[PDB]
């Protein structure tokens, strides 16, 4: 259970760094 | 607003993803606390 | 201005989410402590 | 201490559960 | 539009994700100090 | 590694103190 909640953590956390590279994409295009 | 509707969205997924990541997080806290208390037990 | 009780919801939930990560950094800490009074205790 | 903490995240992650089912409907009702 | 109020959140988001990272990496550091004890008390 | 995390941590969150003031401030200056 432990090892099961490390996985999640590091599972969202990555899913994360994604989104967060994906949002500054996304504010960068809002300019011209 | 019409533009950062994208943004929006994506911020908003984005709290989703750290609040469960939180959510996890305190999940493993709750188990290192006990295994404290219980180490505390054998030894304090 | 048409998405303004969103971002409202955006920001408050942005202090929701700090003073949640904030109150498990105590806890955490005190975790962290009890860790070090155990090793002091075998040790 | 612990008990008091834990308490005190566990309401913190409800309020935050709460706004982001509202921010999750806004989002919708904007959409 | 509210750029300014979007640009403060987006990173504001990366404070918040790059904190839970830090967390997760002192929660690690317990999860194994727990462990190291638990073989030396049992 | 413990006291650099930790400090590396306080010092994530005196920062995220600093952003969200400042985004609440940008919130109110669109009446909120």
């Amino acid at each position: 259970e432990i090892e099961e909640l490390e996985k999640k953590i590091e599972e969202l956390l990555k899913k994360a760094e994604e989104q967060q590279k994906k949002n500054e994409e996304e504010l960068k295009k809002l300019e011209k | 607003t019409v533009q950062a509707r994208q943004l929006l969205s994506g911020i908003v997924q984005q709290q989703n993803n750290l609040l469960r990541a939180i959510e996890a997080q305190q999940h493993l806290l709750q188990l290192t606390v006990w295994g404290i208390k219980q180490l505390q037990a054998r030894i304090l």
